[PDB]
């Protein structure tokens, strides 16, 4: 399964920040919320005006977050992976998810 | 006619054509010259063709064949690659006609421009050949503005245009509609294409500046 | 003359209907396929602006030809068409062939007529009888009940009268109204 | 729908929790109740 | 004024089914892009007549059909196929009929001839 | 690319057509009555918009079938059409049937052609000879004189060579240009 | 002159009489209730003279008669 | 091999320079850049909005510059020549290039 | 061009001939040469 990267991600830090990115050349919306008790990001994945997001999870370092759901037709097919630049013990926090905060979101597209 | 303009060092070419009008008023105290220029005009409007294929015809051959009627110089072209006609085919008329029909079912752009012939593909674009920033000049920030007056119904080719930009910069002859900019901002940042330009000037008194109207893309980095 | 802005429109929908909106031209057969009738047709009509500029349309490939028939094609009459032959051409609104051109009337063939009689290939053409001829051998029927096959060395008329005339060049059989039988 | 979905687990803001019990308390008592700022009722419920 | 009538035919014009057009009759006409008898005519579609075809069966005029058989007509004289191999020549006082069984029935008032698919000649 | 006053004018009239001025389609018979010979037409050509959209004509009804006549209709060539034969459609301009309606080109059907032979449909045909066939009744005329009608068990011909060879399985008779008579 | 093919003509007038005005060089124009029909190119004695005498506003300039260019065989 | 003049360049000095040309009736783009220690011209030739140039070479005097590269479809069939307007020894230098600063730069175009 | 051509002979102005020699003397001493109203070659020249 080759994958190449292709888009990478980063936050502002705000609480409930919410944007439209194009993936594969499908467009999606993504909602990001922060939780307080767990200090943890919440990510949520749905088509561009849907009445409900199809997707909800919370993201973690070297986990495939999409994994258990290509099987539906409006689920990217690439591969989203949370890694760090720094020290690898580095969980992800609030501020410190970006290109040189720390943490490197990415998005990964198979090659056809 | 052909139009000069810059700033004090130097002079971009920034239009070529033919007079198509041109009057005279002279009230009192002051003659005001009009023109109207076309950008081959005469080519587009008279190029008479008549051609034909069968059933196998490489579509190679037959876009090479219509342009070559057309009798402009090749500004860029790209090639269908290994395509073959599925009907027979004639094409009559003027031939930018036939060849701006050819455009809608194969997802070509053609236009012509200041005498250069471009066909390129809808959706994808071509280098950053151009940065836009404070230090480039830039009058005034980027705002979004929907590239057409009116919207199509949707599903939901996929890859075809529907969203864009707007940037205005001091007077640059150097850029043409099918080129790609980049937007250095501080809001907005990224890749886009052009779509539309529009030069104005008033040597004494007016503005001096040109702008773009840009549009998104979601192709192939042809 | 050109100040009115009726007169820009008129002038517009003119050159548009120009180059576009083909419905009927005449042509001439310069390509016949025998297998799955069809004719490649040349058309005849053209124009010469002042600006000594010509309009000419170019070859069509591939029209279908019509022809009486019927029962699924098991009833029809194939005449020989040959190349040369002066055909009546009509070009369909849509691409018959592919569902996903977005273009109309843009020449696409619709079908082709048989012949058409015009000038300079006007042939004769009998006041009152039907008559289904070939190179050398004709059908000809009568109103008046009269029916004949010839050919020029053979005949076989079968007239109003209970006449039967079967006749050749080496001898001829024949049936009187009266009942009488003969060999000639 | 914010609880348990079709498509997993979600968090409700406080705004919206807020508004519903204010709601709730409105239609307990008539829309005459007051619920802002200076009710007892409302430093009960918002706390 | 003077538009061209199609009829089936070929080879150049040596085979052409004739019929004895009279006037009266109802036909559809249908008009030519340009003027084909001109090469200078600066307008489209102004009227130019294209051709006519032989004949139009519309209300007011609808003849019968048969429903299976390819039947050549004139005022008293016929011509009949019929799919089963059989063929026939009919007028007021004549019959040359052939069947699909070797049967040769060339008939008339004054008298017959006939063959059986047995071989039998015979003059009536 | 909409910028121009121009190009707005061109999609109008691109789109107006779309909606009215038919002149003519292709269509297979699907309905037909043998008294005032008439036929219902399904025209086969469709289109799909990229917004996943599609355009289907509807059926049209009692369209008048033209066939080769004359002398007020007392000769005619009516073959046996049936359903499912594949026919040329055109459309009047105005609607004959009335005269008071004040469109044009909204779909009055005007006429069909007896048959066309098209791809999926293409039957033979002889490269020189005039054959009227029916299923299994046929009259071939040649140009050199013969002319022949044959069935599966009799055969009339009359050559060019003053022969009459009237056949049958049970026998023959024939005529030689030397003017024999013999009975088989 | 003679008709070299036969003519029909339909629908408005006026509109068919436009269209015999281009493959004959002819101007066709109604005006004040008066129907004019003149020939392209030529002209009619001086039936008005433009002097500073006769009223004149400005000096005369040259302009287009028309807001587009033709083709021609030069 | 007959070939005509058909064309001229000239350069401001400024070590970057890049504009558009027009030859044979085909546009290219061209770009120049200046190397100190060698003090010498680098031209680079390719397609309008191309990703990378066709062709890149070192310019100098009396050498035909694109005698190896008459094989692709977008390169000029005709000759470019660098001579001198005064004496035969002057070498090609920053500001020495035009029609009359000392170094004619020139393009020649066969004859079909 | 005006000399002998193809339809007759014709007349040179005096400042055609004037740039042109004064491009020839530009040639010959390089784009730095002075050439207009304070220089003695110009004098030489033009008279």
């Amino acid at each position: 399964r080759t994958v190449v990267r292709t888009f990478d991600f980063e936050l502002s830090g705000y609480p409930d920040e919410t944007f439209r990115v194009v993936l594969d050349s499908v467009t999606y919306e993504l909602r990001f919320m922060w939780n307080e008790r767990d200090e943890s990001w919440f990510m949520s994945l749905g088509d561009i005006g849907a009445q409900r997001p199809t997707i909800t999870s919370k993201l973690t370092c070297y986990s495939d977050i999409l994994a258990p759901y290509r099987y539906l037709d409006n689920v990217p097919d690439g591969n989203l992976y949370l890694w760090p630049l720094g020290d690898i013990r580095t969980r992800a926090g609030r501020f410190n998810i970006g290109p040189l905060k720390g943490i490197q979101m990415t998005y990964s597209s198979l090659i056809e | 006619v052909m139009l000069h303009a810059g700033y004090n060092g130097d002079e971009k070419l920034i239009f070529s054509g033919t007079v198509e009008y041109v009057e005279d008023d002279f009230p009192e105290e002051t003659r005001t010259t009009k023109f109207i220029l076309g950008d081959g005009t005469l080519n587009l409007t008279t190029a008479t063709t008549a051609r034909s294929y069968r059933k196998g015809t490489p579509v190679n051959s037959v876009l090479n064949d219509l342009i070559a009627d057309l009798k402009l110089p090749k500004g860029r072209v790209i090639d269908f690659g290994n395509q073959t006609l599925q009907t027979s085919m004639a094409f009559t008329g003027n031939a930018s006609q036939n060849l701006a029909n050819l455009a809608k079912n194969t997802g070509s752009t053609f236009s012509v421009q200041d005498g250069a012939v471009y066909w390129t593909k809808e959706g994808s674009r071509f280098n950053v050949m151009f940065e836009i920033s404070e230090e480039g000049g830039m009058v005034g920030t980027p705002t979004p503005k929907q590239p057409s007056s009116s919207k199509k119904l949707i599903k939901a080719h996929d890859i075809k245009e529907d969203v864009g930009m707007t940037v205005s910069t001091l007077l640059n002859g150097a850029i043409l509609p099918e080129s790609t900019v980049y937007l250095n901002t501080r809001y907005h940042k990224g890749f886009y294409k052009v779509a539309e330009l529009t030069h104005r000037g008033g040597y004494e008194t007016g503005d001096w500046i040109t702008e773009l109207g840009l549009v998104e893309t979601r192709g192939e980095l042809i | 003359y050109a100040d009115r802005y009726d007169a820009a429109f008129g002038i517009y929908i003119s050159r548009f209907l120009r180059n576009n909106v083909h419905t009927n031209i005449r042509g001439k057969v310069v390509g016949v396929n025998y297998s799955g009738p069809s004719v490649d047709v040349q058309p005849m009509a053209y124009t010469e602006f002042p600006s000594g500029t010509t309009d000419r349309y170019p070859v069509i490939y591939d029209v279908p030809v019509l022809l009486p028939s019927g029962a699924g094609g098991k009833a029809r009459l194939t005449m020989p068409i040959k190349p040369g032959d002066v055909v009546g051409l009509s070009f369909s609104e849509r691409n018959e062939g592919d569902n996903n051109d977005q273009n109309t009337h843009q020449l696409f063939a619709g079908w082709a007529v048989t012949q058409i009689f015009t000038d300079g290939n006007s042939k004769a053409i009998h006041p009152d009888n039907v008559v289904l001829e070939n190179d050398k051998a004709i059908i000809t029927l009568k109103p008046d009940g009269d029916t004949s096959l010839q050919n020029p060395k053979v005949t076989v008329e079968a007239l109003a009268d209970g006449n039967v005339k079967i006749s050749n060049g080496t001898g001829e059989f024949t049936m009187s109204p009266s009942g009488e039988i003969k060999g000639g | 729908n914010y609880g348990l979905t079709g498509s997993g687990f979600n968090l409700p803001p406080m705004d919206d929790l807020v508004q519903e019990t204010k709601k709730t308390f409105k239609s307990a008592f008539g829309e005459d109740f007051n619920t802002e700022s200076n009710s007892v009722a409302d430093k009960l419920i918002q706390i």
